[PDB]
RNA sequence: ACGGCUUUUCCGGAGUGUAAAAAGCUCCGGGAAUAAGGGCUGGGCAAGGCCGGUGGCAGCCGCCGCGGUAAUACCGGCGGCCCGAGUGGUGGCCACUAUUAUUGGGCCUAAAGCGGCCGUAGCCGGGCCCGUAAGUCCCUGGCGAAAUCCCACGGCUCAACCGUGGG
């Protein structure tokens, strides 16, 4: 945990910010991923998470769902221009999912992998299952759902050891979250990528919406970002 | 109606060419030196049926549910796969390089009756090994536990003397 | 016309509170109705009620706490063994232990987790989680 | 739209007649309870068939493709139906003689019909005089009967 | 060869007994019929004519096999109750 | 390529086994000696940017799609990939299919709201109080053959198969 502990070092130093969550952070009094958020601010400067999530550059919490190329006509021909999906993790309790366009491929990756620091929640875990009773953070802890372009889809708990049982772009997604069992249930047209990532992380999202009494807490083990690293 | 067809206790992969599961299958059988994958989807189906048994005696409950739960831990330790103190939790957390330590040939490999594993398959399959006043022949067996201490070279073996040009060679890697 | 006063007051709470309301005026009153109030409240999930007479059928004030994600009326009122509530509660509740499944037994109305103390089933009316 | 018929307690019979009603919408279970398929097949449930041949000849493709793919003209035995078989294989034409008992076997496109650009052909030779034609057609076998 | 007996059963009705033994023999093929005689009948000093050895058999690989044997009070009784094939198999009648 | 080793399987031979045989099992003498094919190799889908033929012809193709003289897709050779005493082809049922939908589908513009309204059987029906006990719920007697299904233990080398108990 080293090399990406002197990343932000190096980091700290040729960075001066224009934001304000920039002097915030490079003044050491901002000094913890799990306080930028429930708030209210703006984030803009992608160097905020390289030094608050150092490890969220590290090709293993990096992934690259899908390519494609498009186009649109003109009087001399076609012009031509791609598009990335690209998620970021690690693989605890943070993820972000974004696009980026460009004209080549490097370009279009960077662009995408930028904007998935920039679009960056935490969920909630547990194990809500009724065959598995432990309380570790391995599941989702209460069925959720969430709809995006013509795709339902819906969360159910699962017992440990039972892998991920969902869609191929899916896996990946709930791998860099730290998820480790669920079950699943969709509806409408799975086979465009982009609605299909768009609607698990819609209820990844939503997991955070359900109202919980501080006594359902210490019964599925529900812990909010990092739990014991 | 129909009578009782005898039924396979297996079970295939539902693709056949998923690529980071051929990639992860073929570590288990290099390492083990298994001789056909019929021979290691036997274990993971093995291993799959402990696992769906202890996941309905968990959300069960009345008089007779009660009397088999303690039959799991009872079988499921005393084929050596747990300790002596487990909780009916334990068996959702098994993993499938902990069958394969149980068969014969890891067993008479892991305790210096062979030099390398694929020879511990010659040695039991011409019948050398002695598995509790026994001769077997079948690599696949899974010991128990109340008889890993007694496992030695047949009592009519040429190997049961230490003088053959063979068995010498086999303590020269124990060092 | 009017054929359910229960599954009115029921989708009425949810689609007040859903919006930010803090009372609610649930018409007509049977005792059924504030039956199952009773047992919504002892849970914690709404405030204090009381009945207000106006020479038909009454009316309910009731105001809310902001505390519950979705209310409604099981309508065909399947009966259920004693033995068998797991089943039913793996279509309408989200976890194992989560919300409540009010039953109409033999001796008042209940949730579920009552239910199965005494060993006892009965018709279901509705549910909240 | 209303939100959905019978829903009541009582209402048995009612939702019964409605589904089974309206299962014969269908084209997959009306074609299996009528037993259509039948009556209307020249091989009458079978999985092969044994014929005589009477011809050789050959067809176009498709639109977008260039080429004639050769075929033949089978008489059956049990029935004495006619049907156009292909025969696969670089080469195969050049072994089927007339007076051939040969056997056949379906094509296996969409819905058990017809495949590729051969629009027409829905069967294809595997046996000619009991030697597989496959092994004919690449040596390795002799055949019999001249 | 080495024989233990384990069970020797009494019979009033039939007029006989039951003889349930075992012999060890590691390295040595199944002994035979005359030896596994010539032992009992030492042993337990019986008439050498009347005993009958149903079965001599052994199992996989075990350098054990299990044996039974039926030794009779009367010479006509046995040549009326027994079986006509156990008497020429071990050889008393041909 | 040199050194050693074994005999499960293979030939002979002796016990045992069996109504008589044969298989089987225990001991002997020889010998590494007697024993791997089938389908794929453009994408879905693991695996070659190599060589020689063929020239919209021959052929391939479950669907999309290759071949017009510079073919990773046709025919061979050499390499490689998946299963392995098996491996491919053609017919049938289930899942795939929330393309039969009670759980759990649709009906403005995509298939689908009767041209409009009255009304018989049938399904659905406001509030309170007093009885009944048909529906519904719990306790207990008499039934729903054995085989078949799940589990532990025991017997054939483990196991398939068989037995004693609980469901
Ligand atoms: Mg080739
Ligand atoms: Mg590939
Ligand atoms: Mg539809
Ligand atoms: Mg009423
Ligand atoms: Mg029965
Ligand atoms: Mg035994
Ligand atoms: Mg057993
Ligand atoms: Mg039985
Ligand atoms: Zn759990």
């Amino acid at each position: 945990s080293q090399e990406w502990k002197e990343y932000a070092k190096r980091v700290l130093d040729e960075w001066q910010p224009k934001t304000k969550l920039g002097m915030l952070v490079k003044e050491g009094q901002i000094t913890d991923i799990h306080e930028i958020f429930r708030k209210g601010y703006q984030i803009k400067e992608p160097e905020i998470i390289d030094v608050l999530l150092p490890e969220v550059n590290a090709r293993e919490n990096q992934e690259i769902l899908d390519i494609a190329l498009t186009v649109r006509m003109t009087d001399s021909g076609r012009r031509v221009r791609f598009r990335v999906l690209a998620a970021v993790g690690n693989r605890d309790g943070y993820v972000g999912l974004g696009i980026g366009h460009g004209r080549e491929v490097g370009i279009a990756i960077r662009k995408a992998i930028n904007y998935a620091k920039l679009n960056i929640i935490e969920i909630k875990r547990g194990c809500g299952s009724w065959e598995c009773r432990c309380r570790r953070p391995h599941s989702v802890p209460f069925t959720v759902e969430g709809k995006e372009g013509s795709v339902r889809v819906k969360l159910i708990p699962g017992p440990r050891g039972l892998g991920l049982v969902i869609g191929d772009v899916g896996k990946k997604i709930l791998r860099l979250a730290g998820i480790q069992d669920v079950w699943s249930q969709t509806l409408g047209e799975t086979r465009t990528t982009v609605n299909f990532a768009k609607a698990v992380f819609n209820a990844l999202y939503n997991t955070n919406k359900v109202v919980v009494t501080p006594e359902m807490i210490e019964r599925y083990g529900i812990v909010v970002g990092r739990a014991m690293p | 109606g129909d009578p009782k067809r005898q039924r396979k206790k297996y079970e295939t992969p539902p693709h056949p060419w998923i690529k980071e599961r051929l990639d992860r299958e073929r570590v288990l059988m290099d390492k083990y030196e298994l001789k056909n994958k019929k021979e290691l989807w036997k274990h993971e189906t093995q291993l799959k049926n402990f696992r769906r048994r202890a996941r309905r005696l968990l959300a069960a409950r009345g008089k007779q549910a009660e009397i088999e739960r303690e039959q799991l831990l009872a079988r499921l330790k005393r084929l050596g796969l747990l300790p002596e103190d487990a909780v009916l939790d334990d068996v959702l957390s098994l993993t499938i390089e902990d069958i394969l330590e149980r068969r014969l040939q890891t067993i008479v490999y892991k305790k210096g009756l062979a030099r390398t594993m694929r020879q511990a398959r010659q040695l039991i399959v011409h019948g050398h090994i002695e598995v509790n006043g026994q001769i077997i022949r079948s690599p696949s067996y899974l010991v128990l536990k109340e008889e890993e201490d007694t496992i030695t070279y047949a009592r009519t073996s040429p190997f049961a003397n230490p003088q053959h040009p063979e068995r010498m060679m086999i303590e020269k890697a124990k060092q | 016309t009017l054929l359910d006063p229960l599954a009115n007051a029921l989708s009425h709470i949810t689609n007040s509170e859903r919006v930010g309301k803090r009372e609610v005026y649930i018409k007509p009153a049977s005792k059924l109705i504030g039956e199952v109030l009773r047992v919504m409240q002892k849970y914690g999930y709404i405030g204090e009620f009381e009945f207000i007479d106006d020479g038909r059928a009454g009316v309910y004030r009731v105001q809310l706490l902001g505390k519950i994600n979705k209310a409604g009326a099981i309508k065909p009122r399947f009966p259920v063994k004693a033995r068998d509530y797991e089943r039913w509660e793996k279509r309408f509740l989200p976890a194992f232990e989560f919300g409540i499944l009010i039953v109409s037994t033999s001796q008042g109305v209940m949730s579920h987790k009552e239910a199965r103390e005494k060993g006892i089933g009965g018709r279901l009316i509705a549910y909240v989680y | 739209p209303g939100k959905k018929a019978p829903n009541g307690e009582f209402a048995g019979r009612k939702l019964k007649l409605k589904r089974k009603k309206f299962r014969w919408s269908d084209i997959r279970y009306k074609r299996r309870v009528l037993r259509l398929k039948e009556k209307s097949d020249p091989l009458e449930g079978a999985p092969q068939a044994r014929g005589i041949v009477l011809e050789k000849i050959a067809v176009e493709a498709k639109q977008p493709n260039s080429g004639m793919r050769k075929a033949v003209r089978v008489q059956l035995i049990k029935n004495g139906k006619v049907v156009t078989a292909f025969c696969p294989g670089d080469g195969a034409i050049k072994f089927i003689d007339e007076h051939d008992e040969v056997i056949i076997e379906g094509i296996g496109g969409p819905k058990g019909g017809s495949m590729g650009d051969i629009p027409g052909i829905r069967y294809k030779v595997v046996k000619v005089n009991r030697v597989s034609l496959k092994e004919l057609v690449k040596g390795r076998k002799e055949k019999p009967r001249r | 060869m080495e024989i233990k007996i384990t069970e020797v059963k009494e019979n009033k009705l039939i007029g006989r007994k039951e003889i349930y033994f075992e012999i060890y023999h590691p390295g040595e093929p199944t002994p035979s019929r005359k030896d596994v005689k010539g032992k009992l009948v030492a042993m337990l000093d019986l008439n050498p004519e009347t005993t009958v050895i149903q079965y001599i058999r052994s199992y996989f690989g075990s350098y054990k096999s299990k044996g039974y044997a039926k030794y009779y009070y009367d010479k006509d009784r046995m040549l009326y109750i027994e079986p006509e094939y156990i008497l020429i198999r071990d050889g008393i009648i041909e």
